[PDB]
């Protein structure tokens, strides 16, 4: 049977997004993070608050305090890996502070 | 035991008893083709087997390996048949190899058999008098100048099915279009490379979810449009 | 509670203090075909190795909205899960004078979520200290030519910067839609006490549109807070196949 | 370790990729073949016309 041939690559009609879908189930961004320096229990405390963004299986997050130099670089203050949506820094230094 | 009628365990049981006409009958209708039905002898007047007022012609037909066994393999049966003339040739080619048609094998004393096949008459004949059969033919094993072989096997035969047998798939529906799962009733849309068509005899579902929603069939996707990615 | 479909819903805990809720949504598949359905009724849905209902009926865990579907050919996407959402915002303050509107009119959309919010809720007096402030807003739908309340929603707590939270709702009428969100708080006169609201965006929901024909879905969309960082692993008591047995 | 396992039970939610759909025969407790499973935030408010958010 020689004309089987043809018939074999002539592929179906797969649907689309070849690429993968455009997610790889990459998380998408944190929203509404904020920050808030109070000072209602006697001390400096900043409260951090954020929303979890739709993923799949589960999610963690993973926080990164930094705070500016003299000369407009950076230094790493801190690093964190957690599971809430809220976090607590204590005895900061002044500085500005990038999370 | 099995339900025969008291005249053939009468008949079973006698020192001298009549001859065991083995009649066959081949039904493609299932597969698209006839009816055949044949004997391995003619009558005492050169004419085909009457039984039952349906003539069974002559030909060369002889089965073997006919048994009834529980334990172990799946009893198949062998039928040989005459190929001179080509004949079984003929139905080869237009049968795709008369595979997956129905055999059915009648045993009948010839005390039994209709009046009409004896000279003197028969005062005995009675067409309630026959041990029945089946099977199906699952491939031609040999077929030559001379002759050609079947192998027989029950209907049942549980050997290339499994179960459960719904796969759970993605970018993918397993059900059958317009059947009674995919539910769909509506006119011609679209060919199976989803390709626009108004031709009943060339629409076919691509089973990809643009073939459904080209028919807004979505709800009954037989896929599962989630699990490609809960799978990494 | 009922052959081929069912609703569950334990109630969730009142919050106390504002703060977010992580959801976990699940749909679970077991066997084909129409079954029978639970043992008992939500004492059969086990989220780790506990049942939801003690035996007494008690709620051991609070906030699951367990809908069973059987297997039945003809059955309905099991609701409150989402596939795809559209986000629009449209940050604004809501005054009491004036509302908002943004008429939306759009074709295929499912359920529509609000994102509403404050940008501070302290209510500072002289000396120091702060406390509540009793923010209230309503949502309110076209509904042909009367705007009927959808959801009124009031807002205690004392913060610093902006809380966003969310309202979701459904059986939308038709899509010439004027959907609208006011101010029932006077306003902030003072300097003292600062309520501002504000309506940050609003999402477009389409909703699971495949009713899965002959499988037995479950679905869960449980506070996953409840539980600890592992995951969680439901279990279920369910009866079998609703056999052809003779007559 | 050494439990035993039988061809005729599952407690655990099994990828349902490529993996058949399961039959339960009666009774019996069962693990599932997770279909979708996402974590997102919860919308405060579930039904009727009052929602309070702090208390
Ligand atoms: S994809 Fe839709 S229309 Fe096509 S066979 Fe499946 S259910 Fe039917």
């Amino acid at each position: 049977v020689p004309e089987k041939e043809a018939i074999v690559d002539n592929g179906a009609h797969f649907d689309g997004e070849q690429s993968g879908t455009v997610n790889g189930v990459t998380p998408p961004a944190v929203q509404h993070l904020t920050a808030e320096v109070t000072a209602d229990s006697g001390e400096y405390q900043v409260l951090a608050r954020w929303d979890t963004p739709k993923v799949v299986k589960g999610v963690s997050f993973l926080l990164r305090l930094t705070v500016t130099a003299d000369d407009g670089s950076e230094r790493l203050v801190s690093t964190a890996r957690t599971t809430e949506t809220t976090y607590r820094f204590t005895q900061l230094a002044l500085g500005n502070y990038r999370l | 035991m099995q339900d025969i009628r008291q005249e053939t365990l009468n008949e079973c049981t006698r020192a001298e008893q009549s001859a065991s006409v083995v009649l066959w009958e081949i039904d493609l209708t299932e597969v698209g083709g006839e009816r055949y039905f044949f004997c391995n002898e003619q009558n005492e007047k050169g004419e085909p087997v009457t039984w039952q007022g349906r003539q069974y012609q002559p030909y060369p037909i002889q089965g073997s390996g006919f048994e009834l066994n529980g334990k172990g393999t799946s009893t198949r049966p062998t039928l040989t048949v005459s190929n001179l003339y080509g004949m079984v040739t003929g139905m080869a080619e237009d049968m795709q190899s008369l595979v997956g048609g129905t055999v059915v094998r009648r045993k009948v004393y010839a005390r039994f058999l209709d009046a009409v096949n004896f000279v003197n008459g028969n005062s005995y004949a009675d067409p309630e008098q026959e041990v029945i059969s089946r099977w199906r033919i699952e491939q031609c094993s040999e077929l030559s100048a001379v002759s050609a072989s079947f192998v027989l096997s029950t209907p049942t035969e549980t050997d290339g099915a499994v179960f459960p047998g719904r796969i759970m798939l993605a970018n993918t529906c397993t059900w059958t279009y317009r059947g009674d799962e995919c539910g769909y009733s509506g006119p011609a849309v679209a060919d199976e490379y989803d390709q626009p068509t108004s031709d009943i005899t060339k629409d076919k579902c691509s089973k990809c979810l643009s073939g459904c929603k080209f028919r807004n069939n979505v709800g009954n996707f037989g896929g599962f449009l989630s699990i490609n990615k809960l799978s990494q | 509670m009922g052959k081929g479909s069912s609703k569950g819903h334990t109630p969730r805990e009142a919050k106390d203090n504002l703060k977010s809720t992580q959801l976990l949504s699940v749909i679970d598949a077991i066997s084909e075909g129409p079954i029978e359905g639970p043992v008992d009724g939500l004492k059969s849905v086990l989220l780790n190795s506990t049942p939801v209902l003690d035996t007494e009926g008690n709620t051991n865990i609070s906030g699951v909205t367990v809908v069973f579907r059987a297997g039945e050919q003809e059955q309905t996407p099991p609701e409150g899960f989402e596939s795809s959402g559209s986000e629009t915002v449209l940050g604004t303050e809501v005054k009491y004078d004036t509302p908002i509107t943004r008429t939306i009119t759009s074709a295929n959309i499912d359920r529509l979520r609000f994102t509403f919010g404050v940008q501070a809720l302290v209510e500072t007096t002289s000396k120091g200290d702060r406390n509540p402030s009793e923010v209230r807003l309503l949502v309110q739908i076209q509904r042909n030519g009367g705007w009927v309340t959808e959801k009124d929603i009031t807002i205690k707590g004392k913060t610093t910067s902006q809380y966003l939270a969310s309202v979701v709702m459904g059986n939308l009428p038709p899509r010439p839609f004027n959907i609208r969100m006011r101010r029932m708080t006077p306003d902030s006169t003072t300097d003292q006490l600062q309520n501002k609201t504000l309506w940050s965006s609003y999402t477009e929901i389409i909703d699971v549109k495949q009713c899965y024909p002959n499988t037995a879905l479950v679905g869960v969309q449980v506070d996953s807070e409840q539980f600890g960082s592992q995951q969680v692993s439901r279990n279920y008591h369910l009866r079998g196949r609703i056999l052809q047995v003779p007559s | 370790n050494g439990k035993q396992n039988t061809y005729f039970s599952s407690l655990d939610n099994m990828v349902a990729q490529g993996n058949v759909l399961p039959v339960l025969y009666g009774e019996m407790r069962v693990g599932s073949r997770v279909v979708s499973q996402e974590i997102s935030t919860a919308d405060e408010g579930d039904g009727g016309q009052v929602v309070v958010i702090g208390r």
